[PDB]
């Protein structure tokens, strides 16, 4: 009764072991970093989440990670 | 039938009525270095003092409460404590970096300890624990060093092989190949070649019988 | 795999040479070829080590001067070029205007001198030739890789018409995995013919070099005198040549036993094993072959350790007070390591190689042993308990009586059996003489008896631990399903009462401590009897003599090496005495404190790093996220620290006391 | 990740499921035993390897086995908190 | 119809027995079934019915039990004579030390004693086999 | 004597300070490669390619099958059906082919899930 | 030397030092040339060990592979 379908082997269950498909957000969160934001009137904030165009660290190790699963092994249903 | 809650990203949900009244500590998730989160949402009839898995204590709001953590372990421990307090409506979600919400703990809406229809055994083995095949028997195969993952048919086949190979006196020794008769792959029927191989094997067996009967 | 922690390096380094565990090592063909190439590289390393020793003797050392006056002179190992040394004044290792030098305690000088080296030019030619041999070894590795690749290509390109072409899958590594031909050629050429060749070398080079007057090589160079020539205090070279001739002839004869190149001659090892008492085993098992080779090498290393000291084979080697002790201790330690290695690889064979029959079937030696492993272990435990109880109790009785001041009250059991064997050997040797052997017969007393029983205790307990590990590797009453798990795994959880040190690798870890203890006992016995034969004979019956007359008394020169008064040539030994003490103590940390505490501490340190202002914006911690060492990793690291400290703190002591 | 396997000796007492710290296990209908249920391990990716299921298993030898795989360690099986591999 | 655990065990037993016979047969090829592995070399079965075959004697399988017995006895006598003469009743150590050569007869003779031993085990094997 | 120390002045540093530092830096650089330790770290493209090459080779194309070795699978199956027919309990609907398929199939979706990284 | 050994001081054992170094610069250079050859060969061997066997070679490599007659005889003989 699990909606998840195993991509590698349809007969077996999905590696996730879940029964409800994921819910996508209205707009996916964009990459950001916590930095200061000088207030233009002498003030300054400490942890201000500000957009970041690309990966904070462009190493192949960092960028290869998609978060779909432990090894990104979940099918398209993971997203 | 199960509906997945919105569960906005913690960075977006700075202040919410759902969050319980808790002291705060340095045991919370590191926001600078991690992005994956786990949200636990439950409903409480009264404000019961409870201990946060991350440091200090907390007070749950009468109504809907939502908490954020870094690990499913923390979420599950909090859920166990809530169950001890008789709060059975709690749900756990995994929040990816991009906001995708995956409903995790009551995977099908029924607690795992309670049996539910539509559940099929996973990682189940049809024999006693010692029924697994010998690790040395399946070497240089799919299960080179994982005898606890061999299929039941493979286990049965390997067991039968080890029983078969005890009877040393009558075991067919594989004929030594004639390396002279080698030709290029480019240079018939599969059944016909099998039949020819069988004629060759019978000839080998007859020759072996004659050779052994010569002096015996 | 980008997702990794700092445990990645340790996990890899723990199995870098575990070729069987390699990913994408599909078949025994790949395994055997990789092992063969590794063997070639190892031979290259050995030859480079020999070449380096020879080069440093030739260049940095004083071989030519030493051979003129070997008795009082001391060989030089190599120069010291260390900027950290004092520059204002001369160091203890210099002649106040000369390069610093180290004395050599390896006996390589005696080896070369009795081999027939007379000039540094010969040593240089040898350095050159052994470097060329290393080149040849590496090139042979490359050649064999290419040849095996060419056979796979051929098998791919050509196919037998019948469907049995897949049978060729088994014979691709025949050259590396064939046993009959390998045995024949090893025992005939690599051993017997090598001995005959060395006899030829002796007759041509060593005998004329030793003998001042020229004499043509003849049967007069082959003799059967015995004992040590008085002048060199070593075995007659003429006897060594006959010895090697005889052994070479015998083994050349034995090297025709098996069928190697043709099936018309020789017998089969499968057939011998099948018809012999030992039913049969996985002779193909590389781990089993390694275990047998290691056991043989261990026994031979022990034999050489004892016999080089007993019967001096090298010129003036006995005169070198330090070199004798160093050689004995070195080869004793190597032998102990090889023995425990054979045991560990037998355990690994059982874990992942042996094909056990069904339970009730008892046809092979291994199955028969597994039937009564419980009896074996119980009896070994009984013997160990008896030996320990009685040795320690007699020693403590003597200790208390000596402390109260009554030596007459000591229990002193005369070694009657050993004395009878020694007297029979002496009778045989005296008959031969009527028709000298130094250190082959020693006084032997009750102290010797007690020390021998202590060493027997050590051996029995080491074998107990190793046998228990081997025979419980596949399964155990506590962990019946131990075959599925790897050779070395952390634990099985705190359930079932707790399962620390439950793996066969954990039994090896435990037996390593014992090996070190029993080897320390052996070395202490040899060193004490060597330094003070009379004091050892009179006082070695109680442990306070060992603690006072051996350690505390002889520790003075080493600790006094460098002080506020000054330094001498043993200052380096004194600094390595303390460095190794520190290494041992560090190993205690990994052995005692286990992983959870250190993981939580690492978590706190990681929190601090991620909270630091500058460092957080550069280092996320995602890649190679720091972690505490795994349970097995820490066990191994603590064992390595313990072993390094224990082993390396002794040579400084022996050098200080015997120099 | 670790390998959590269940064998038919299982009697369906649910103690493993109740002892699971990260909810890796769940009871499923079965006919092999009298309880008519057997523990399963669908979410083995979350298994940390604490062997609390193994501790709580009653059977003479365990009907649930956790095989540790240190080479295939993931962040979920390592319980990583300060660092994120996702 | 429901397939009960007893039925599954019956299927397992029949499969085990039949397929074990098949693996023993020539239809199944495994690395353990090569020459030099478990199975006996073709045409040279060493052990049959739990009894050593003449092939265990190698090239002596064609020798009759009577002549094997005679050879073993003769070799034992000659080798024992040579050993005793060399060791006790005609020692050669003194002569060799003086400089003379050994009595070549004794050295070659003494090797016959172990040869005599193995020739008796071969004689027994041949006799026990009806030859 | 000792005039060869000019060699040492260049070699001892170059061998014990420069070479080790270069090796350590190179090792750190190598650790971050796609295939750092492909023969001991699971889920590497190089390891997957090597396995696929072995599979491509004719001799080893199906050497990883635990059941490999049956010269005549059809005859083996026919004999197994005959045996099951003789040993069949009365009113048994279990067929040899169906039973073999069921036993071959299992539910272990978490075995070597790292294969996805490589492919 | 400043000896620190009791036996050395008692018996007057000495570490004689030559007047001239044993080997000359040319000899050391020749030994270093041989060592360099060893190093090049060793780097090649390490690369070969790292990369292992290449079964794909039959697809593109020149030639058709070859087995020595002695190797064929060994294969026919068996183990
Ligand atoms: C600050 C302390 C210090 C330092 C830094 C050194 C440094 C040195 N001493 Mg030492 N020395 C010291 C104190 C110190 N000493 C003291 C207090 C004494 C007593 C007075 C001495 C007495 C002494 C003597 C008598 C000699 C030295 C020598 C040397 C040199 C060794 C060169 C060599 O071959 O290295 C090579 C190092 C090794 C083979 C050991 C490596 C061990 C580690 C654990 C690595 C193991 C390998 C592993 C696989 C890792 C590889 C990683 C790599 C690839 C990156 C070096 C310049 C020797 C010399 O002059 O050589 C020319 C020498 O003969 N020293
Ligand atoms: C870690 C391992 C180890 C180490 C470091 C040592 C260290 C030592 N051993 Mg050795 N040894 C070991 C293991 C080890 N051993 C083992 C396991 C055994 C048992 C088999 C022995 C048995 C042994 C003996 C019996 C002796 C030593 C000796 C020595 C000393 C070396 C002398 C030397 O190199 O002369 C320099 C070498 C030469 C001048 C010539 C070497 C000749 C060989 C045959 C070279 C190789 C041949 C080459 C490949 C041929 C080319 C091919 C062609 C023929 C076709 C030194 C204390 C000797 C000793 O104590 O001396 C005082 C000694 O007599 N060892
Ligand atoms: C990649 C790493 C690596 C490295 C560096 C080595 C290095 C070595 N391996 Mg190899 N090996 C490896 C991986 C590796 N191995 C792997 C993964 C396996 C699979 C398990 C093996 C399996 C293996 C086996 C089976 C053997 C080796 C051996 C050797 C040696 C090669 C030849 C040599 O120079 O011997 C130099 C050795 C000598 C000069 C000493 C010769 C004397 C021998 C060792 C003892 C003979 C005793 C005899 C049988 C009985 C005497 C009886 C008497 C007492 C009456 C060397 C120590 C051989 C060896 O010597 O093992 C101890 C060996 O037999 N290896
Ligand atoms: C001085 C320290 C010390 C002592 C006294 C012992 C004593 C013992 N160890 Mg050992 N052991 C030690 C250190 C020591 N160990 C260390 C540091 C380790 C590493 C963890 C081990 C690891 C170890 C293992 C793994 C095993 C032993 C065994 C034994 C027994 C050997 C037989 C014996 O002597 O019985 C006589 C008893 C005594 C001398 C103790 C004194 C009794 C009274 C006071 C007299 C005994 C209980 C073996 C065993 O249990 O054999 C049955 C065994 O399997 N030990
Ligand atoms: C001599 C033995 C020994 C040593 C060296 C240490 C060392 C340490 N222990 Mg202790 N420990 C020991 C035994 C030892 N332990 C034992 C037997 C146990 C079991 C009971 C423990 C149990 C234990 C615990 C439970 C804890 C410690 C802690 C510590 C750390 C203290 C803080 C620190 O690092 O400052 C001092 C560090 C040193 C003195 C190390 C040597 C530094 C030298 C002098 C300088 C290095 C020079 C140079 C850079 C070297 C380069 C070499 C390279 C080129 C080859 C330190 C790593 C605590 C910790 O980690 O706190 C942060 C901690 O929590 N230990
Ligand atoms: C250890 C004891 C032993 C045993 C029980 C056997 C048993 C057997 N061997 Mg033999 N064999 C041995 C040792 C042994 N061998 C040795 C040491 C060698 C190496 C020389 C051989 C080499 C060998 C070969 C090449 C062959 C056999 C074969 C046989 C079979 C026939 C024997 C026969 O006819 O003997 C009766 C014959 C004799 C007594 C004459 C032997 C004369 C030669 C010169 C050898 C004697 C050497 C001597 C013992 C050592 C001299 C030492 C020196 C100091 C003088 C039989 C299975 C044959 C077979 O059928 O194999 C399948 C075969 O082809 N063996
Ligand atoms: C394995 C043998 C060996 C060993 C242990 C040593 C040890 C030493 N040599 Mg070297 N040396 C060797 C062979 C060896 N040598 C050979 C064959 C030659 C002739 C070319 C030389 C020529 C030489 C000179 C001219 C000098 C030294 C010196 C030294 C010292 C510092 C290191 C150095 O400068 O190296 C420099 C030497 C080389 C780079 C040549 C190659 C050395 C060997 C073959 C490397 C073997 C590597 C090993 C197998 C694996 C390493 C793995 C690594 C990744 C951890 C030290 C005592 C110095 C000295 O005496 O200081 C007081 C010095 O001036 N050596
Ligand atoms: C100097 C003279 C005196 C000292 C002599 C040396 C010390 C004594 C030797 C140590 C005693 C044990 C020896 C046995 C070795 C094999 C054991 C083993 O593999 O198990 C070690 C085990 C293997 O690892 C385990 O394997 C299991 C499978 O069997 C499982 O997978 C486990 O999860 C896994 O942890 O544990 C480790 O991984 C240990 C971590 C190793 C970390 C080392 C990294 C740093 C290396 C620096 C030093 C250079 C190395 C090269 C040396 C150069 C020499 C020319
Ligand atoms: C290229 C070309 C052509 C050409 C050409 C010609 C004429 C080329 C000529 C090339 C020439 C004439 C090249 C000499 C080299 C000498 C060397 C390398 C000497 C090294 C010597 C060494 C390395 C010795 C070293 C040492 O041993 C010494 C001596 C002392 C010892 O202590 C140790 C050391 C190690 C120090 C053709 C044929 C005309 C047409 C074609 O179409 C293209
Ligand atoms: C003199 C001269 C010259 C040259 C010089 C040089 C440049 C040198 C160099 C030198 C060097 C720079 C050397 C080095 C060496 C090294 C070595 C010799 C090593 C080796 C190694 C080995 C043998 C081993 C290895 C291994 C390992 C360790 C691991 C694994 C893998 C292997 C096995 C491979 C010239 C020509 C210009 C001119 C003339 C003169
Ligand atoms: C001290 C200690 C630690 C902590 C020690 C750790 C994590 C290792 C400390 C690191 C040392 C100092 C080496 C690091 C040196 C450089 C960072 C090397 C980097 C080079 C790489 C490319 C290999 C444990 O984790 C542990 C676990 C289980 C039992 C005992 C212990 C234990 O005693
Ligand atoms: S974690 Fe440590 S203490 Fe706990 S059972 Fe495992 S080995 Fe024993």
């Amino acid at each position: 009764s699990s909606k998840w379908v195993n991509p590698e082997d349809p007969e077996m269950s999905h590696p996730s072991g879940l029964y409800v498909l994921p819910l996508k957000p209205a707009k996916p969160q964009e990459n950001y970093i916590y930095t200061w934001k000088k207030g233009e009137d002498g003030s300054i904030e400490d942890y201000v989440k500000t957009p970041f165009k690309g990966p904070e660290r462009a190493a192949d190790y960092y960028t290869q990670r998609k978060g779909n699963g432990a090894w990104d092994h979940w099918g398209p249903q993971g997203e | 039938e199960i509906v997945v809650e919105s569960i906005p990203r913690p960075e977006d949900l700075l202040e919410s009525p759902k969050f319980p009244m808790f002291e705060g500590s340095t045991g919370g998730y590191m926001s600078r270095s991690t992005r994956e989160r786990h949200a636990i949402t439950w409903t409480a009839k009264d404000q019961n003092k409870f201990e946060m898995p991350t440091g200090g204590f907390a007070i749950m709001n009468k109504g809907e409460n939502l908490c954020y953590f870094r690990k499913k372990e923390q979420c599950i421990s909090l859920g166990k404590q809530l169950r001890k307090m008789k709060i059975e409506n709690y749900k756990i979600y995994r929040l990816k970096k991009d906001g995708t919400v995956i409903f995790m703990h009551p995977a099908d809406g029924v607690f795992p300890e309670k049996v539910n229809k539509g559940r099929v055994q996973v990682n189940g083995r049809p024999f006693t624990i010692r029924g697994n095949p010998q690790q040395s028997e399946l070497k240089w195969t799919k299960y080179h060093m994982k005898s606890y993952e061999a299929d039941p048919l493979t286990t049965l086949f390997i067991k039968a092989r080890v029983m078969a190979f005890q009877d040393i006196p009558n075991l067919f020794a594989l004929p030594q190949p004639n390396m002279e008769e080698m030709v290029p792959v480019e240079e018939y029927t599969k059944q016909e070649y099998t039949t020819r191989l069988m004629e060759a094997l019978k000839r080998v067996q007859d020759d072996r019988k004659a050779k052994e009967a010569k002096s015996l | 795999n980008g997702r990794c922690a700092t445990s990645r390096y340790l996990q890899v380094m723990g199995s870098i040479h575990d070729i069987e565990s390699y990913f994408a090592l599909d078949n025994t063909l790949s395994l055997n070829l990789q092992i063969f190439t590794a063997h070639w590289g190892h031979l290259a390393i050995i030859l480079m080590w020999i070449s380096g020793n020879l080069y440093h003797i030739a260049s940095n050392a004083n071989y030519s001067l030493w051979i003129k006056n070997p008795i009082p002179s001391m060989p030089i190992a190599h120069n010291i070029w260390d900027p950290h040394f004092t520059s204002s004044t001369s160091t203890p290792y210099s002649h106040t205007t000369t390069a610093a030098v180290l004395i050599a305690y390896s006996g390589i000088y005696n080896q070369l001198y009795t081999s027939g080296f007379s000039t540094v030019n010969q040593i240089y030619k040898a350095t050159f030739a052994f470097s060329c041999l290393a080149v040849i070894s590496i090139l042979l590795a490359k050649i064999h890789i290419r040849t095996h690749s060419e056979v796979l290509h051929n098998s791919a390109t050509h196919a037998s018409q019948i469907p049995s072409f897949f049978q060729l899958l088994y014979f691709l590594d025949v050259g590396i995995s064939s046993i009959n031909i390998r045995l024949n050629f090893h025992t005939g050429v690599l051993v017997g013919f090598f001995s005959i060749a060395y006899t030829g070398h002796l007759l041509d080079v060593a005998i004329p070099a030793s003998r001042a007057p020229l004499s043509h090589t003849s049967l007069s160079y082959l003799t059967f005198f015995g004992g040590l020539k008085s002048d060199t205090a070593s075995l007659y070279l003429t006897d060594i040549a006959h010895h090697h001739l005889a052994i070479g002839v015998i083994f050349v004869y034995i090297g025709h036993l098996y069928s190697s190149c043709s099936t018309a001659l020789g017998t089969y090892i499968r057939d011998m094993l099948y018809t012999s008492a030992i039913y049969m085993f996985q002779i193909k098992s590389l781990h089993l072959a390694l275990s047998l080779a290691l056991a043989g090498c261990a026994v031979l290393t022990s034999a050489t350790a004892q016999h080089i000291y007993s019967l001096t084979p090298y010129f003036y080697l006995s005169y070198d007070y330090v070199t004798s002790v160093t050689l004995y201790v070195h080869h004793s330690y190597i032998a102990s390591f090889l023995a425990i290695a054979s045991h560990a690889h037998a355990a690994i064979t059982l874990v992942r190689d042996w094909v056990a029959p069904l339970e009730l079937e008892s046809s092979c030696t291994i199955a028969r042993i597994h039937t009564h492993k419980a009896a074996i272990i119980s009896h070994l435990s009984w013997v160990s308990l008896w030996l320990g109880f009685h040795t320690l109790a007699i020693y403590s009785h003597n200790d208390t009586n000596m402390a109260f001041g009554s030596p007459s009250k000591q229990i002193l059991i005369e070694p009657t059996n050993a004395q009878l064997i020694q007297e029979s050997s002496g009778k045989a040797l005296y008959s031969f003489a009527i028709n000298s052997f130094g250190s082959f017969i020693y006084p032997i007393g009750p102290g010797d008896l007690y020390v021998h029983h202590a060493i027997a205790l050590g051996l029995h307990v080491t074998v107990l631990i190793l046998l228990k590990g081997a025979l419980e590797a596949r399964g155990s009453k506590l962990m019946p399903d131990k075959m599925e798990h790897s050779f070395g795994f952390s634990c099985d959880g705190p359930g079932r009462g707790g399962t620390c040190d439950i793996s066969a690798w954990d039994c090896f870890y435990l037996a390593m401590f014992w090996m070190l203890n029993t080897n320390a006992w052996i070395d202490f016995y040899f060193h004490y009897k060597y330094l003070a034969p009379r004091q050892f004979s009179e006082s070695s019956t109680y442990l306070e003599s060992w603690f006072r007359d051996y350690l505390w008394f002889n520790s003075a020169p080493l600790i006094r090496a460098y002080s506020a008064l000054g330094t001498n040539d043993l200052s380096v030994q004194a600094w390595f005495f303390l460095l190794t003490h520190l290494a041992w103590a560090t190993g205690f940390m990994f052995l005692i404190s286990w992983r959870g505490y250190w993981q939580e501490l690492i978590d706190i340190i990681l929190y601090m790093h991620l909270k630091t202002p500058i460092l957080i914006d550069l280092w996320n911690g995602g890649v190679y996220t720091p972690l505490a060492l795994s349970i097995v990793q820490a066990r191994f690291i603590g064992l390595v620290h313990f072993t390094a400290g224990l082993i390396l703190t002794y040579p400084p002591f022996i050098i200080s006391t015997t120099s | 990740s670790h390998a959590v396997k269940i064998y038919d000796t299982c009697i369906g007492c649910t103690l493993c499921v109740r002892a699971c710290p990260t909810d890796v296990l769940e009871m499923v209908p079965a006919t092999v035993n009298a309880a008519k249920q057997v523990a399963s391990s669908p979410r083995v990716e979350d298994c940390v390897g604490c062997k609390r299921c193994e501790t709580a298993c009653p059977t003479d030898f365990l009907s649930i086995r956790v095989y540790l795989q240190e080479n295939e360690e993931t962040q979920y099986s390592l319980g990583l908190d300060l660092a994120d591999w996702s | 119809y429901k397939e009960t655990p007893a039925d599954e065990r019956l299927f397992e037993q029949v499969y085990l027995q039949y397929t074990s016979e098949y693996m023993k047969g020539p239809m199944y090829w495994h690395k353990d079934k090569l020459q030099g592995s478990l199975p006996d070399y073709p045409g040279r079965p060493m052990i049959r019915d739990g009894k050593y075959t003449p092939y265990v004697l190698g090239n002596l399988k064609s020798f009759s039990s009577n002549e094997l017995a005679f050879l073993s006895m003769l070799f034992f006598g000659v080798g024992l004579y040579g050993n005793l003469q060399f060791n006790y009743y005609d020692p050669q150590w003194a002569k060799v030390d003086a400089g003379g050569y050994f009595n070549v007869s004794y050295i070659v003779e003494s090797l016959l004693l172990p040869i005599s031993f193995f020739m008796h085990i071969a004689c027994y094997i041949q006799k026990q086999n009806g030859k | 004597y000792g005039d060869n120390r000019k060699w040492s002045a260049v070699l001892v540093p170059l061998t014990t300070l420069v070479f080790p530092a270069v090796a350590m830096g190179s090792f750190v650089l190598y650790s971050f490669q796609e295939d750092a330790f492909w023969r001991l770290v699971p889920g590497t493209k190089r390891a997957a390619e090597a396995e696929k090459a072995w599979r491509e080779h004719p001799l080893f194309k199906d050497s990883k099958d635990p059941m490999f070795g049956l010269l005549n699978p059809d005859d083996y199956e026919k004999g197994l059906e005959e045996a099951w027919e003789r040993a069949k309990p009365a009113g048994s609907t279990v067929t040899v082919k169906d039973k073999l398929k069921q036993l071959s199939k299992q539910d272990s979706p978490h075995w070597e899930s790292w294969r996805s990284l490589s492919a | 030397r400043v000896p620190g050994g009791k036996r050395t001081k008692e018996l007057g054992l000495v570490v004689p030092i030559p007047e001239e170094d044993g080997l000359t610069d040319g000899q050391i250079a020749a030994l270093f040339v041989v060592a360099l050859v060893v190093l090049i060969a060793a780097v090649d061997l390490a690369r070969s060990l790292y990369f292992g066997l290449q079964p794909n070679k039959f697809k593109t490599a020149k030639g058709k592979g070859s087995i020595t007659p002695f190797m064929k005889r060994l294969i026919e003989n068996g183990f």
